[PDB]
């Protein structure tokens, strides 16, 4: 079902580096990458939530 | 140092907009990074989760917009900042006449070599309508106060707006009275006592009355003071 | 609500009636040690195998 | 059907006992819900009348 | 990230001689400032840290860090200096501003200088019961409302608020007004307001009659 | 270091406590106020401040 | 201490010797002051004093 995103909402998370070479709590918070797909394309997880408002 | 100046307090009600002011003057004809911190009746200085340094683009923390909407301007020598439909809450005092807030960790870095600060500004967020003191305890009665020892005094309730005009037997009463002002109660009003406490024997041989008004208003009342120590009161 | 004879250290306070959920990461703390209070999120993007 | 639980309540799970879009209803009844079960096959039928079934303008 | 610490939640000391006052948290790289308020005052500059010192006024009060950690002194402050100090480094994610570290000057020892007043006298419509119990003059603030009224120990029915500092001397008040219902001016003969402690662990109080 | 005490209130090392002239307003004030805190670097200013006892015409 | 000169004359080096806002009056200053002045341990001071002038329109 597409609605569940009705009883979720993002979060601030740890981040390592935020860009000036120094670790914050971020809303982009990068939670894992997993790439098996063999055409290479990635899959991302990230603390936003995308495509709604 | 850099002169810093704002516009006068205010009286506002809820779901309107709000039209601050902020002026900073030799130098800085650009905004040195000037930012409207506020802080809430009473309170430890807990901040404006609202606008950070700003000459370019209206940046604020990451707070508010979510609760009440608020922005800043750039203008020559000149910080506006407009904060709109605001609720009763909002009620501060607001000090823009601060110095450069660098943003550690985004984009851009700044100064010490000068200090800068200022005064800071109200805007009064309330339910009242336009009402001295004058009428409640001060007109019908006597002033009077009881302590024998040292505690002798007058007092002041309920007006709305502020200020106070308060004053004493001939003016010069003021030299030896201490006076003790007001914030906004919970009600929406405001109230303010005023005292001339010393041992009896140096303060039961005069003759005393007090004189309060609103100027807003215009209600003024004058009154005998009967203080427990005088043979006034016996 | 308040506190009469405290420093500012002596209290402390959060955020605690929460209707809305998250992804239960590392990296943010867990709600109680508990078998937690949970709910279920398909996620989009499936591996097809195709032709290159 | 198969069927769906809460505390002294056990259900079948195609739409709960709840007046439906239950969520919109109650916002904290998922973590009553899912908390004493969450692992049987009929729990994610249940979880999409949960959040997504008619209101009164609203019809199939 | 962080959020600043203050290290003294209190502190007091007489005119003249030295204080000081300190701040952490686990990183600094971008210049913290520490800024005195008077009460009921705007704040104003008096140093910055992380590594380089500025100053808004000559150099009775001074300021370093160490590590983790960064101070404010203050020498001979027997003026003004009843005040709320704070500091902040602004940026990002938040770090905000430091709680509000709390000095004052060790004014001479007496108990609650409470007061009483008459209300709207003559005229029974409603509410001319009203008059109003003060916190005046004594600290530290230990301190809570207690009532005597009605002939008996007072809490509730009552219109309550804070009110500022008393200016000529040194401390807060409030204007706890007993807003009884209509002839409660006159049913019972006596008022009495009352200070409740946690320093004296006891009771002071005033009391007044009409015409005196 | 950190300051001295008066051990009735962490006061500062050297301050009048209420009034100057300490020693002239009575002379066993030492036996209370000068028997340990001394070993505090800041109570050398005490002994300035309590002994050049500052009666109103002592002045600056 | 040490401090600062222009041409016959040595001064200290805080405020100008030509009226303040002396850079926005008369800007080519520098071209008599620092031929070979910029040895002076008070360079630095006189700097912040002839540009940062704390001019007429500012306040302490």
């Amino acid at each position: 079902n597409f609605n569940v995103y009705k009883a979720i909402r993002p979060y601030l998370a740890h981040c390592p580096d935020c860009g000036e070479g120094h670790s914050c709590h971020s809303p982009v918070a990068l939670e894992r990458i997993r790439n098996e797909a063999t055409d290479g394309t990635l899959k991302i997880q990230v603390s936003l939530q995308i495509g709604i408002k | 140092e850099v002169q810093l100046v704002q516009s006068g307090a205010e009286v506002k009600k809820p779901g309107s907009s709000v039209k601050v002011s902020c002026k900073a003057f030799g130098g800085t004809f650009s905004s040195y990074a000037i930012t409207w911190v506020r802080q809430a009746p009473g309170q430890g200085l807990e901040w404006m989760g609202g606008i950070i340094p700003i000459l370019g683009t209206t940046d604020y923390a990451q707070k508010f917009q979510g609760r009440v909407t608020i922005t800043a301007d750039k203008s020559t020598s000149t910080a506006y900042m407009e904060l709109s439909s605001l609720r009763s809450e909002d009620t501060a005092v607001y000090y823009c006449a601060r110095d450069p807030p660098t943003h550690g960790g985004d984009f851009n870095y700044y100064y010490y070599g000068v200090a800068v600060w200022g005064q800071g500004t109200t805007v009064t967020v309330s339910s009242a309508s336009t009402k001295g003191p004058s009428v409640f305890p001060l007109a019908p009665s006597s002033k009077s106060t009881s302590g024998g020892t040292a505690a002798l005094g007058c007092l002041v309730k309920d007006y709305f707006p502020e200020p106070v005009t308060v004053s004493w037997n001939s003016g010069a009463l003021t030299s030896g009275v201490h006076t003790f002002p007001a914030v906004l109660q919970s009600s929406g009003l405001y109230s303010l006592s005023s005292v001339v406490t010393v041992p009896s024997s140096s303060l039961g041989t005069q003759t005393y009355i007090c004189n309060v008004n609103h100027k807003p208003s215009n209600t003024k009342v004058d009154k005998k003071v009967e203080p427990k120590s005088c043979d006034k009161t016996h | 609500k308040v506190i009469n004879n405290c420093k500012v250290d002596q209290c402390h306070a959060a955020v605690t009636n929460h209707k809305k959920w998250q992804y239960n990461s590392p990296l943010v703390p867990r709600n109680a040690e508990l078998g937690d209070r949970k709910g279920k999120v398909h996620i989009p993007f499936p591996l097809a195998n195709v032709t290159c | 059907p198969v069927m769906c639980l809460l505390a002294n309540t056990t259900f079948p799970c195609s739409q709960p006992p709840c007046t439906p879009c239950c969520y919109e209803k109650e916002p904290e009844e998922t973590l009553r819900m899912l908390e004493d079960n969450v692992m049987r096959p009929g729990y994610y039928q249940l979880l999409q009348a949960s959040l997504t079934c008619s209101p009164h303008r609203q019809r199939r | 990230e962080i959020v600043l610490t203050q290290s003294p939640g209190t502190l007091s000391l007489s005119p003249g001689e030295r204080a000081t006052l300190s701040c952490r948290a686990s990183q600094s790289n971008n210049y913290l400032a520490w800024y005195q308020q008077k009460p009921g005052q705007a704040p104003r500059l008096l140093i910055y840290g992380a590594s380089i010192r500025a100053t808004g006024i000559p150099d009775r009060f001074s300021g370093s860090g160490s590590g983790t950690d960064f101070t404010l002194t203050i020498s001979r402050l027997a003026p003004e200096d009843f005040a709320v100090y704070y500091c902040q480094q602004y940026g990002s994610s938040p770090l905000t501003f430091g709680p509000g570290t709390k000095v004052d000057i060790k004014r001479t020892v007496a108990a609650p200088s409470v007061f009483i007043f008459p209300p709207s006298d003559e005229q029974l419509k409603s509410g001319t019961a009203s008059v109003v119990c003060l916190l005046n003059n004594f600290y530290p603030r230990e301190a809570k409302v207690q009532w005597k009224v009605d002939n008996a120990l007072q809490s509730g029915n009552s219109q309550e608020s804070v009110t500022e500092q008393d200016s000529k001397d040194s401390t807060y008040s409030l204007s706890s007004t007993l807003t009884l219902s209509k002839a409660d001016y006159e049913k019972h003969k006596v008022y009495a307001c009352e200070v409740t402690h946690q320093g004296l662990s006891s009771p002071v109080t005033k009391s007044f009659n009409r015409g005196e």
